[PDB]
RNA sequence: UGCGAAAGCAGUUGAAGACAAGUGGCUUGUCGUUCGUUAAUGGCCU
């Protein structure tokens, strides 16, 4: 349906950002896997999603990161072999954009502990 | 699992006594060392469950592409009535 | 949602036979 | 000896062997030095096996 | 349509382990290879193949044995001027001498003491040692003529079983036993110490298990005995003084078989740890000091080596080895470590075990004493016949229309009516005592009822009666190798047959008049024969891998330019084409196959121009398509005008000699 | 019939039954005795291959 | 500690991959069935992590074929899920008493 | 390779000559050759 519209648009020649938008429109998990299973080659979906997740490594939408993790689950026998000239610095800047969350997961878990302590002692001292 | 429910309640309720104590880390060192060694390896098992779950759902979706096929694939047989028509001494007999 | 984004990003950081009978074709 | 790759001398110092690099490949020559008792030479392809020519350069 | 290909792996026809290799003639380096040299391979299911090492090892004849029969040792005997004679022990109390013509035992001499463990032949080949389980060494007088064997003398007894034998000359007999010792008896008749054991030697025993001396040879250039035992150690013993010169700790487990060359400059040895060791004495200092060195070591076999032998002549110097893995391996004698080697295919089907019929899309296949039938669809096993009144099987044929099967061995044959009852068959014997009494090699079905039978005693019947067959000139190779003038092949369809005997004689026969009209016209052993009804032609292919065709009522112009316009694949071919047929959609194209490839030659086209027995020794006298992507090949055929049947093989504990880990 | 087919097969195939104090052996046929060498002694064949597959050489 | 020290000696010394090369279903089940127990402890879990990572790196096809180590990988997944909940909540207690200095 | 913190941040990967194989050239690959660039079943002692 709309997954087929996004498939045809992303397969023809153009409209890759609008293609990921149309993929984010219906946005099924099963159809998300099916759109990776159907196509036989990509027009540097890894490159455009690399620049999107590089420019927003902190977005509340799970759509493009879900698409990236299923692309890397199902097609990484070929993403390491499609291209290795711009794709090398692509994975480099993606890996350096994403390592900071591994750097700051402990402070966020610490602040989560802080806030749970504060809210639970405030629920405790509730003035009878 | 069960006992750290006790340790979070001791900090919440007695939040004044052990902030007025002068050496918190020196007085409950064993808690600090236990939690440091429990939470120090968190990136390692993050990488472990990423790498594990990736292969797990990889074979799960590849086997869910054909999960109905192995329910009636086994059509195996055995030494059927060709063995009875085969036993030529038992064909002279019966 | 920050710990969720951080967990997924860190996952991305650390993420960076013969049958018994066939049927095939050959040249005439 | 006009091109030497490797060399060794016996324990008594009575003779010495060395390598040549004289063409398709190298060569191996032994010579007694305190007398003309013996001096022989041969290409080392007759030393080497037939397996080694289709194997790595370490062989 | 394009060619749709049924790559079948249903037939699990598996041969058995090579247990004994022997060469018919001894070595004689400075004379030409004789035209009568045959290698003999006794397996462990009881069949004896006989191969000829001319032009990459074709297989002349096969002598099958039946249920629960094996063969442990075999020796040749050729007194100069008389026929070859082949004796063999099984796991029993008899020696069995075979006549090479029929492929049957012509003598079962029960040796008069116990179960035979080893056999050896005297030098000058008038006596035969059998070394038995009760510690006896029995001499059998061989020189009475081919067939007649007499008991001669039981040598002085002992406790433990003698597992290997050798002779020094006509004089002494050496024997390695299962108590770790090596005895030396004197078989010199008309001496005072005839038959009594002169010496005993004891090898270095294993610490935690019993030691068995498995292989013993005599080395005539020096005066030693080489001996391999079950510790892996290989020892060389001075014969006079009966004592060890030097021991090597070579293998990691037992040394089952060891052999030597002509002038005893090398000793090769092999066993269950699956490496072949070479011990050399070729240096002038080695020969003047009597000092073998452990020269080299090769890993070529997969599981074991149970048999090793060596041949060395003016245009042939190879050692041949085989073991638990069923394949043969050829290496060079004087160039063992340096030179190359050839691992033979595990089966080259010169005698087939599979054929198909195009109606019902069905295929029959017979292993030892059972036949099986399945149909294409997938595929479905429709019937089988594990006839156990039988003991040994041989060749088989089905009627066109798929009605009656006939199975046939050299003792009898039997014919079974078949009726497809749906998802099964019904099979019934139809009695004919002429068939039940006749010996059959080949049955090939003139009609739906008429078959032609080639008997093992050179008779050609036509049943359901007698073809006149002219005689062949008996020359020296025909009297030496006594099966050369025996009918190998016969091919027939529609009342016109052609037979083929391996002297280079291929004779047509009209089934009406039953007269020969010979077209012998050949130079060596004939690999396959197929009749082309188009062109009115016979198509022979010989062991040299040349395709001749001739007409009927000499070779055509297509043969005359094809033979020397033949492709480079055929000119560098290693496995002989064992089967030819013709295409089904076109009556003029022909489609043939060896054991590792499939080719097809075109009837009219011609293409433009621009470790063997290799000497000047004679033979046994005195659009083009090529593929090999179905190389472990057993049988191919056709079904209808677009599909093909390619039935092949597919695969045991072994001594782990591990590859380097990284 | 499933639990005694090998019984009736062997009891119809085998010979040399007892008759009181006696035992009535069949003599064999020149057919088999001249078409084939006799069977291997399974005792000694098992001894040789059991030796070559003893536990002390670690096969795999 | 003896299983841990031979794992660590094979890790430091040579190759995990050399120690794991010739394996199949029946000869990997001891390793993974111990890795279930070793993933709970702090002292073993780094070694258990890299050994499980290498064995799923070089046996990803046996994952597809054999179903009777798929379930072992699933049980290992739920084990690492419990352990990662524990290693997260320990960091939360660490922060909530870092607040009390 | 350089700067670095253990993270990372910038840079890549030319030329000549000889030889080998394949089909005097052409292709491919090597080098106990030069110039430039910051760049073989073969395992451990008593």
């Amino acid at each position: 349906n709309i997954l087929s519209s996004h498939l045809e648009a992303n397969s023809t020649e153009i409209l890759d950002d609008l293609m990921s938008g149309s993929w984010t429109e219906p946005e099924i998990k099963k159809f998300i896997l099916t759109k990776i299973n159907t196509v036989d080659h990509l027009s540097k979906i890894f490159l455009t999603i690399s620049k999107s997740i590089t420019q927003n490594p902190w977005n509340e939408e799970n759509l493009l990161p879900l698409w990236l993790k299923w692309l890397l689950t199902l097609k990484s026998g070929e993403l390491n072999s499609i291209k290795d000239k711009h794709t090398k610095k692509n994975c480099k800047h993606l890996k350096s954009a994403l390592r900071s969350s591994e750097e700051i997961l402990p402070v966020l878990l610490g602040i989560q502990g802080r806030l749970e302590m504060l809210r639970r002692q405030a629920k405790l001292r509730e003035d009878l | 699992g069960p006992l750290n429910v006790w340790v979070k309640w001791c900090l919440i309720i007695h939040g004044g006594y052990l902030v007025s104590i002068p050496n918190l880390m020196s007085t409950l060192s064993s808690l600090h060392s236990t939690l440091k060694r429990r939470s120090d390896l968190l990136p390692r098992l993050l990488a472990l469950d990423a790498r594990l779950d990736c292969t797990i759902n990889k074979f799960k979706t590849l086997n869910y592409e054909a999960g109905d096929i192995h329910s009636s694939e086994p059509v195996v047989e055995e030494d059927e009535d060709d063995v009875e028509y085969n036993e030529e001494l038992d064909d002279a007999g019966l | 949602k920050q710990v969720e984004i951080a967990e997924r990003n860190t996952e991305l950081w650390n993420l960076i036979a013969l049958p018994t009978y066939t049927m095939e074709y050959l040249d005439i | 000896w006009h091109n030497v790759i490797l060399s060794n001398i016996s324990s008594n110092g009575k003779l010495l062997a060395h390598m040549c690099k004289d063409v398709e490949h190298k060569s191996i020559s032994v010579v007694s030095l305190f007398d003309d008792s013996v001096n022989l030479s041969f290409p080392l392809g007759s030393i080497l096996s037939s397996q080694t020519q289709s194997l790595s350069y370490n062989t | 349509e394009r060619m749709i290909v049924h790559r079948c792996r249903f037939v699990d026809f598996t041969p058995a382990t090579i247990t004994s290799l022997a060469f018919s003639h001894k070595s004689n380096i400075n004379k030409l290879t004789p035209s009568d040299l045959r290698l003999a391979i006794g397996r462990s299911n009881g069949n004896i193949e006989i191969w000829n090492p001319r032009n990459n090892w074709f297989q002349e004849m096969v002598i099958e044995g039946g249920k629960d029969r094996s063969i442990e040792g075999l020796c040749w005997s050729n007194v100069n001027g008389e026929s070859l004679r082949l004796f063999s022990i099984g796991g029993s109390t008899v020696v069995t001498e075979w006549d090479l013509a029929t492929g049957l035992p012509l003598r079962n001499y029960d040796c008069n003491s116990g179960v035979i463990w080893s056999i050896s032949i005297n030098d000058s080949q008038d006596k035969l040692s059998v070394g038995c389980d009760n510690g006896t060494v029995v001499l059998i007088d061989i020189s009475g003529g081919p067939g007649v064997l007499e008991h001669d003398t039981i040598l002085m007894r002992q406790e433990a079983r003698v597992l290997t034998l050798a002779w020094k000359k006509d004089d002494f007999v050496i024997g390695g036993c299962s108590d770790g010792r090596i005895r030396i008896w004197s078989a010199q008749k008309n001496d005072e110490n005839m038959g009594r054991l002169l010496h005993t030697m004891k090898v270095d025993k294993a610490k935690k298990e019993s030691t068995l001396v498995w292989s013993v040879i005599y080395l005539p250039r020096t005066d030693q005995i080489a001996s391999g035992d079950s510790t892996g150690s290989i020892k060389f013993w001075d014969f006079q003084f009966a004592t060890l010169n030097q021991s090597f700790k070579a293998h990691d487990a037992d040394v089952l078989c060891l052999t030597t060359d002509t002038d005893n400059n090398y000793v090769f040895s092999a066993g269950v740890d699956r490496k072949i060791f070479q011990f050399s004495q070729n240096t002038n200092k080695s020969q003047k000091n009597n000092r073998w060195v452990n020269s080299s070591n090769r890993l070529l076999h997969g599981n074991d080596i149970r048999a090793i032998c060596a041949y060395q002549s003016k245009g042939a110097d190879f050692l041949v080895s085989g073991g638990v893995e069923k394949t043969l391996v050829i290496n060079s004698l004087t160039s063992f470590s340096n030179g190359n080697y050839r691992k033979m295919p595990t089966v080259e089907p010169y005698s087939k075990n599979v054929l198909v019929n195009k109606e019902q899309r069905l295929v029959v296949s017979w292993s030892e004493s059972t036949v099986k039938i399945w149909t294409m669809g997938n595929y479905k096993l429709v019937c089988k016949l594990t006839l156990k009144d039988d003991q040994n099987i041989s060749t088989c044929s089905l009627s066109p229309d798929g009605q009656v099967l006939v199975v046939g061995r050299p003792s009898t044959t039997k014919v079974f009516h078949l009726q497809p009852v749906g998802n099964k068959l019904k099979v019934t014997k139809l009695d004919n005592d002429l068939l039940l009494r006749t010996s059959t090699k080949l049955v090939k079905f003139i009609d739906n009822s008429k078959i032609v039978i080639c008997s093992c005693e050179d008779d050609v019947f036509i049943v359901d009666q007698e073809v006149e067959l002219l005689e062949v000139t008996s020359t020296k190779s025909s009297i030496k190798v006594p099966y050369i003038n025996r009918i190998n092949h016969l091919e027939v369809d529609q009342n016109i047959a052609v037979i083929s005997r391996g002297c280079g004689v291929v004779d047509i026969l009209d089934l009406k008049a039953r007269i020969s009209k010979p077209l012998a016209r050949l130079n060596n052993f004939i690999t396959a024969v197929h009749i082309n009804t188009s062109r009115k032609s016979v198509v022979v292919i010989t062991a040299d891998n040349k395709i001749y065709e001739f007409n009927m009522n000499v070779l055509t112009q297509w043969s005359k330019n094809n033979t020397d316009n033949l492709p480079k694949e055929w000119k560098t071919l290693k496995e002989n084409c064992v089967g030819i047929f013709s295409d089904i959609e076109n009556s003029s194209r022909l489609w043939f196959w060896g054991a590792t490839w499939i080719s097809r030659i075109d009837f009219d086209v011609d293409f433009p121009i621009n470790l063997t027995i290799t000497d000047e020794s004679n033979f046994m006298n005195d659009h083009f398509f090529f593929t090999d992507k179905y190389k472990p090949l057993l049988f191919v055929d056709l079904i209808s005008s677009n599909e093909l049947a390619i039935i092949e093989r597919n695969p045991q504990k072994a001594f782990i000699q591990p590859k380097l880990v990284f | 019939i499933k639990t005694k087919k090998r019984k009736t097969l062997k009891n119809l195939r085998k010979d040399s039954v007892k008759r009181g104090k006696f035992r009535v052996q069949l003599l064999s046929t020149t057919q088999d005795s001249k078409t084939l060498p006799p069977k291997k002694e399974s005792s000694i064949i098992r001894s040789k291959d059991r030796w070559l597959n003893r536990k002390a050489l670690n096969k795999g | 500690e003896l299983t841990l020290t031979v794992l660590q000696e094979l890790r430091k010394r040579g190759k995990v991959r050399v120690a794991l090369y010739g394996r199949d279903e029946s000869t990997l089940e001891p390793l993974l069935n111990w890795c279930l127990k070793g993933i709970e402890d702090v002292r073993s879990a780094s070694i258990v992590a890299d050994w499980v990572a290498v064995v799923l790196e070089l046996y990803g096809n046996t994952l597809e074929s054999s179903p009777v180590l798929q379930e072992l990988m699933i049980d290992l997944k739920t084990k690492v899920r419990h352990e990662i909940h524990k290693s997260k909540e320990a960091q939360r207690i660490e922060g909530m008493l870092q607040l009390l200095t």
